[PDB]
RNA sequence: CCCGCAGAAGAAGCACCGGCUAACUCCGUGCCAGCAGCCGCGGUAAUACGGAGGGUGCAAGCGUUAAUCGGAAUUACUGGG
RNA sequence: AUGUAAA
């Protein structure tokens, strides 16, 4: 789904504790673009109006309404083995992203970004971890 | 487009320098009238205030015909002023500055009807004091509009229906007075937009005499030239401007 | 001289005040950062200063020079302050931390990488 | 702590280069963009902005910021008028 | 009487 805008700027680090801290859960993956904003709220459902909810406790101080901005499908998750993913990160290091759990698969944005991705072989023995 | 179409007032005034500035200033009267007499577009000397050796203070004029507009929108800001001026008795090359604002028709639409519906009057007997005749019956019309939410009141004299000709004028006068410090709020921000601080800050558009150059920074041109300029003929500097905003 | 006086009154150093008034001397704070606009300088430098008003979290309203090659602040985005003065403005004594919360570094900068947030080039 | 095995194989960055203070050129703008601890450069042939090459210094640390002292004999009793 | 504002 959507983003994180982090409404009333103020103290910024509740959330990237306190949602980080839910990434590690199956429902919610909080995952972090380099640009240090807009970060991503993973969910397998539709609703989530379970982490708005739980934004308001002792802890979790910010709104953050939502809107409809496009993100297509899910982040397929790989990490590739030694002297591989070196030039990897080289060739296109504007487009990564970090993951819950420090994780860098490729950028979820289309299709066609994962032909080019399965295109590029990153031949590892694979790890779903989902 | 019909904003294309329409025509404009130019506001040429002194920045930094007085009257070497306004010198500079003075020129560009002549720049743009030069340009002007190519096409054929009429110089509305409006307003103008002189300067001690030549050029002015602020100028502000009228140019109608069919088709101002686009140009004025483009030039809005500053103008650099390079020069070995003539009042100066140690010869070096000196910088002052001007500010060129461009507005567009924007034409005025006023008096709106009174409308007799949306604004409610009550009538009231009135305050005030010294008849019979002042109690009983009522002279406070009070005007009340439904849109803006005002209401005059001239619970004033003898009866109620000068009153209300007084109320109504009191509308109408109010009505003018709100729209046209809304239009000099939305003329004057329109003007700040125009024209910025009036330092020697680079704002679009520069002026290398000694150098015989221009530079221009939106769409900046190699052109030293400044002579064509000088006596009308720019189409080299306003139209690729022009090119490359339409792309957008 | 006269050191009768100095039995008398002792001999006083002076307690001369620091060059920012930081609250009991830190090295950086973080403030709300409004008002992002351009001030022309002192006499000779003739530039668009880029700087913001910023309404410290202890009450003070210190204004900080904003340096580097463009910038993502509009009356928002929290930011963290360094010291030291910029001498080309009178009455701004701090300067922005790029590389910091939310305002992101300096695009492609190359040299003196340290100052200004940029990462090391990966290539 | 000692012995054996694989393969130089897994392990180098940060600041500065006008003077103070150790180190040079070229290109892009041109008192716009910018740097700066002080004097300060940039107004079209910049040893001072940005990029490239090169060098200098320090080293798993390097620059910035913040506090104390020295230089400051600018709190002088040593050691001022 | 004045006589701006670039070594």
């Amino acid at each position: 789904f959507r983003r994180i805008r982090l409404k009333d700027p103020l103290k910024q680090k509740q959330l990237l504790k306190g949602l980080v801290q839910l990434s590690e859960e199956g429902a919610v993956q909080v995952f972090r673009p380099i640009s240090n904003n807009d970060l991503i709220v993973g969910a397998v459902g539709v609703l989530q109006f379970d982490v708005v909810v739980a934004r308001l406790k002792s802890e979790y101080n910010v709104e953050a309404v939502y809107e409809s901005v496009n993100v297509a499908t899910a982040r397929w998750v790989e990490c590739a083995d030694a002297k591989k993913f070196e030039e990897f990160k080289r060739k296109n290091e504007s487009q990564l992203a970090l993951d819950g759990g420090d994780n860098l698969a490729y950028i979820a944005t289309s299709m066609v970004n994962l032909r080019l991705a399965q295109e590029r072989y990153p031949d590892v023995q694979f790890h779903q971890t989902r | 487009d019909p904003d294309d179409e329409r025509n404009a007032f130019l506001e040429v005034r002194a920045g930094t320098g007085g009257d070497e500035a306004a010198l500079f200033a003075g020129d560009l009267f002549r720049m743009y009238s030069r340009y002007a007499e190519a096409r054929r577009w009429r110089v509305e000397i409006m307003s103008a205030s002189e300067g001690e050796h030549g050029g002015y203070k602020e100028i502000i004029a009228k140019i109608c015909g069919d088709g101002v507009y686009g140009r004025l929108k483009f030039e809005s800001g500053g103008h650099r002023v390079q020069r070995v001026p003539a009042t100066e008795s140690q010869g070096r090359i000196h910088t002052s500055a001007c500010t060129v604002a461009v507005m567009p028709e924007l034409p005025d639409a006023e008096l709106p009807d009174i409308n007799p519906a949306d604004l409610r009057i009550d009538t009231f007997r009135s305050s005030g004091a010294g008849a019979q005749h002042v109690n009983t019956t009522d002279s406070a019309i009070r005007i009340t509009h439904l849109p803006t939410g005002i209401v005059v009141e001239c619970q004033d004299e003898r009866s109620q229906h000068k009153n209300k000709a007084k109320a109504l004028s009191v509308l109408g006068a109010r009505i003018h007075a709100a729209e046209m410090a809304k239009r000099q709020q939305a003329e004057a921000s329109t003007r700040r937009n125009l024209l910025g601080s009036g330092d020697r800050s680079d704002r679009n558009r520069t002026y290398n005499f000694p150098q015989g150059r221009v530079t221009d920074h939106r769409i900046n041109l190699t052109l030293y030239r400044l002579d064509e300029v000088m006596e009308g003929k720019l189409d080299m500097l306003i139209e690729p401007i022009i090119q490359e905003h339409q792309a957008d | 001289a006269t050191v009768n006086q100095l039995v008398r009154k002792p001999r006083a150093r002076k307690v001369a005040k620091s060059n920012v008034p930081a609250l009991e001397a830190c090295p950086q704070k973080r403030g709300v950062c409004t008002r992002v606009y351009t001030t022309t300088p002192k006499k000779p430098n003739s530039a668009l200063r880029k700087v913001c008003r910023v309404r410290l979290t202890n009450g003070f309203e210190v204004t900080s020079y904003i340096g580097g090659e463009g910038h993502n602040l509009q009356e928002h985005s929290v930011i963290l302050i360094r010291g030291g003065r910029v001498k080309d403005l009178p009455g701004v004594r701090y300067h922005t931390v790029r590389g910091a919360l939310d305002c992101s570094g300096v695009k492609d900068r190359k040299q003196a990488r340290s100052k200004y947030g940029v990462k090391r080039p990966k290539a």
